[PDB]
């Protein structure tokens, strides 16, 4: 079963991976674009509110 | 003097009810069919501590009821249905223990919310029938001249009984109460013994007594002085003094304030108060 | 030979992930200002199981929810109204999961039994009922109408065919009882999450294991994906929750504090993505800053544990599930 | 709108009915797990991917939810039997020698693993010590003796309070209390009066083991009542 292994990881080696940096900044831009969509991020004004 | 620990005992009723009420009330997880039980005993003891208590003080201190006959009868009826509902609530939460431990199998299917509902519901109209029902129809009141002067005149108010209404509100309020919870509490006594006695046979390698010891003392140092000396005053007409009479209705009057200490003490309820303060 | 070739293999995985590592996230966020203190009241309180709650999936209008206890019922409630729309009676009293699908017609259900039934809401029969798990199911999916993936007990995930009943594709070389499971917004990859620490990132189509994250140290109870597509945060029983990035193969940040020491049951992510809500077993919930690892709120109205968590599609609301029985809503 | 709010509305009247009959249905039976070894017995017992008996007596409906196999060491889904009534525990008492680590500690250790569980910190566990015959067979005419597979059996002495069976032999009684002790220390010291071990010796041939797990129940039942307000 060594075998199985061996190839999934050899398969596993090579994958171009980016910069920790970049991704970081990446999630970093996506949370900022969406914030204003965000009804539990910022309050939701009562009116037209589901719940409440 | 007198009204700095009547105005004492008040406080810490009203804010001891209020407390077990609240809890109960807030907190989901402190809903139980037991709990219920539990819920109704305080409101008795908050409508006693509000309306019973206070009224019997300023009595006692002013020397004067500057309220109306119609008020003093309601304060008296008031008194009555407070302390039978209380002891019969006392003496169904003592029912409810002794089927949760005698019969474990059945104790759900006898006890529901629902059926519970209509306990605490027949406990409280048996309360309102023996207290409103005689003293608001003025079936209780005497025929001897003394208690005709005091309930003709609308200053000064005492309470003057029948042999049979004082003998029947004593029977329905306490003693049958007391016989029950005798009952019921030397059974799940004798079932703790069995069990703490299989426990040491199983397993080679004092609570009982101590808690059914606080339960069943303080009520009955709370209340049987009091009864005894309410039907004695009736077997006997110059045996018993207006004062010792008070200050024994006071002493039954203060279990109120003692019940939520010991009937509301638990992880859960402990956790609650200290949520809540 | 084999074993020396694995080892070395790691080894280079290890130096590979080294290099990848220009700069922490908390360097690069704390210049950008806090979420600051997130205040959430229960506003819907849903009430009507007996037993514990172990799983709860929201619908795609945001809606309708579905729950599953130990009742051996799944009772589908109407967020809004309170109201329960279904109450389905189930074969077996032990479910563990539960899923609704995009279109609202079907919903699943699973647990010790090893079987995935399959509900058809608009017709309350069973549609199908999915056998050829060896263990209990952990987890169940939607990507369409159709297809269904399932987590199971047996190390193994699989992807089913509602229509022909059979496993199209078998996820197989995971070392530990699955325990979790998410979609991608595309529903091209998914991710698992077993006992053992180790995360693994499938490809539906495929079959094959594209990726593998160990950071956790202990059980991976829950796991959740990022919004963007490009990350998934896992809640563990070792008190931690770690976000992971596809991309970067290693993790971004560690949320945990010394405080709490119980382990996470479930995860979920905002619409947004800066919150990331963790339900915990020390009886109450916690609200992160998936940013800077910075807790910012506290949900502490369950009495029991806190066994599943989610939020809605369009983000207005959070429903966490306990074993009290009550499924409280928040906002 | 006002039709579907009243549609809706009936729907969930009907729905909290129909729950209201199951919640009295559900509070009436108690919930039972059967967690014995492979070789222990448990078909022996259960005769009298989950395997689920719904055997009554008394008029108390009781179901026995015995997990069949997921042989793994590992018990994740042990959480999910966290209200079970009680835990009915199988262990073959006659396989002090079997090592298919003997399979005697391999049941020990797993007792412990269940008495030291954090979801379990309050769930009783009914102990039944089956083949009986067959450990008396290899304590009488055997060779082998339980002081090689256990060290401690040598300072072992019988129990002055106890109850031999009324025809049954000294050694054999050793050996079936020093089994049951066994068990009972781990019992002992763990728990601190929340959950209790009740260990029963079964035998293949005996029908009175409904009877034992119906009055287990009903001690457990008890004893967690007392112990409630405080009684015990
Ligand atoms: C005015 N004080 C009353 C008079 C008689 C009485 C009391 C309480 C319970 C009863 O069953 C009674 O019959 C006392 O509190």
């Amino acid at each position: 079963q060594a075998r199985k292994l061996v190839e999934q990881l050899k398969m596993e080696a090579n994958i171009d991976r980016i910069k920790v940096s970049k991704a970081a900044a990446d999630l970093m831009a996506y949370c900022e674009a969406h914030a204003k969509e965000d009804p539990l991020l910022t309050p939701v004004p009562a009116s037209e509110n589901p719940f409440r | 003097g007198m009204g700095i620990v009547m105005s004492l005992i008040v406080l810490a009723i009203v804010f001891g009810n209020v407390l077990v009420i609240t809890a109960i009330a807030k907190f989901e997880r402190l809903q139980t069919v037991t709990n219920y039980f539990i819920t109704s005993l305080a409101c008795a003891d908050l409508v006693m501590g509000l309306a019973v208590v206070p009224f019997g003080a300023a009595h006692i201190l002013t020397k004067t009821w500057t309220f109306g006959n119609f008020w003093c009868e309601f304060w008296t009826s008031i008194d009555v249905l407070c302390v039978t509902a209380s002891i019969e609530t006392l003496c169904v939460i003592a029912v409810d223990r002794y089927f949760a431990i005698t019969s474990p199998f059945k104790y759900q299917s006898l006890l529901t919310k629902n059926k519970a509902r209509v306990i605490i519901l027949m406990v409280w109209i048996v309360s309102g029938l023996t207290s409103f029902l005689p003293i608001q129809m003025h079936w209780y009141r005497a025929t001897h001249q003394e208690a005709i002067n005091c309930y003709a005149e609308e200053t000064c108010c005492d309470f003057f009984t029948n042999q049979a209404y004082a003998i029947a509100s004593s029977i329905v309020s306490f003693y049958v109460p007391l016989v029950i919870m005798v009952f019921v509490y030397s059974r799940v006594f004798q079932e703790a013994k069995r069990q703490l006695q299989k426990i040491d046979k199983s397993e080679g390698r004092h609570k009982a007594l101590k808690t059914l010891g606080i339960i069943m003392g303080t009520f009955t140092l709370c209340w049987l002085p009091f009864f005894i000396v309410n039907i004695v005053h009736v077997i006997q007409d110059n045996l018993i003094r207006k004062e010792v009479y008070i200050l024994l209705n006071w002493i039954g009057y203060v279990n109120s304030g003692f019940n939520p200490l010991i009937y509301c003490r638990s992880p859960d309820f402990r956790i609650a108060f200290q949520e809540l303060l | 030979q084999l074993r020396q070739e694995a080892e070395q293999l790691k080894n280079q995985i290890r130096d590979a992930r080294k290099a990848c590592a220009d700069a922490t996230l908390s360097q690069i966020t704390n210049n950008i200002d806090p979420v600051g203190r997130i205040q959430m009241r229960t506003r819907r309180t849903l009430r009507g199981h007996l037993a514990k709650i172990y799983a709860m999936h929201w619908g795609t209008d945001s809606r309708l929810l579905v729950s599953a206890s130990q009742d051996g019922k799944l009772i589908i409630w109407d967020s809004y109204t309170t109201n329960k729309v279904h109450a389905i009676p189930l074969r077996s009293s032990w479910v563990m999961t539960c899923a609704y699908a995009p279109s609202g017609n079907y919903v699943a259900c699973g647990g010790l039994d090893n079987i995935c039934s399959i509900y058809n809401l608009k017709t309350v029969r069973v549609s199908r009922e999915l056998a050829g798990h060896t263990g209990y199911l952990s987890c169940c999916r939607f990507l369409d109408d159709n297809q269904i993936v399932t987590s199971s007990g047996d190390t193994t995930c699989a992807l089913w065919d509602i229509e022909t009943g059979q496993q199209t594709t078998t996820f197989t070389g995971h070392t530990g009882d699955v325990m979790s499971l998410s979609l991608a917004p595309d529903t091209r990859l998914f991710v698992s999450g077993a006992c053992d620490a180790s995360a693994k990132l499938w490809d539906v189509r495929e079959g094959m294991c594209r990726q593998t994250f160990t950071g956790h140290e202990s059980d991976i109870n829950a796991i959740c994906f990022f919004p963007n597509g490009n990350a998934f945060a896992t809640g563990s029983d070792d008190a931690t929750c770690r976000l992971f990035d596809l991309r970067a193969d290693q993790e971004l940040m560690t949320y945990s504090h010394d405080n709490i020491i119980c382990g996470i049951t479930s995860v979920s992510f905002s619409k947004s993505g800066r919150l990331l809500l963790a339900g915990y077993d020390d009886f109450n919930c916690n609200v992160w800053d998936a940013l800077k690892a910075d807790r910012a709120g506290v949900l502490a109205g369950h009495d029991n544990r806190v066994s599943c968590l989610g939020v809605t599609d369009d983000g207005m609301a959070v429903a966490t599930g306990s074993w009290d029985s009550f499924l409280k809503i928040w906002n | 709108q006002r039709n579907e709010e009243k549609a809706q509305r009936e729907a969930n009247k009907k729905i909290e009915k129909q729950l209201q009959k199951d919640k009295q249905v559900y509070r009436a039976t108690h919930r039972l797990l059967l967690l014995g070894a492979g070789e222990s017995g448990k078909s022996t017992i259960v005769k009298q991917g989950i395997f689920e008996t719904k055997f009554q007596v008394d008029k108390v409906n009781f179901h026995m939810f015995d997990v069949g196999g997921q042989r793994d060491e590992r018990r994740k889904w042990i959480q999910c039997f966290n209200d079970v009534t009680a835990i009915i525990f199988v262990v073959a008492s006659s396989s002090y020698n079997m090592v298919i680590t003997n399979r005697l500690q391999e049941a020990l250790n797993l007792f412990k693993s269940i008495w030291n569980n954090r979801w379990l910190r309050t769930i009783s566990v009914i102990l039944f010590l089956n083949k009986q015959d067959l450990l008396a067979e290899k304590v009488l005419a055997g060779k082998s003796k339980i002081e090689d597979y256990f060290p401690e059996f040598a300072r072992y002495t019988t129990p002055e309070d106890a109850t031999p069976e009324p025809g049954e032999d000294p050694r054999v009684t050793r050996a079936k209390y020093f089994i049951r002790d066994e068990f009972l220390r781990i019992s002992t010291a763990s728990g601190d009066g929340r959950h209790y071990c009740y260990p029963h010796f079964t035998c293949a041939v005996d029908t009175e083991n409904i009877r034992r797990v119906f009055n287990d129940c009903r001690d457990i039942i008890q004893r967690m009542h007392l112990r409630q307000y405080e009684l015990l």
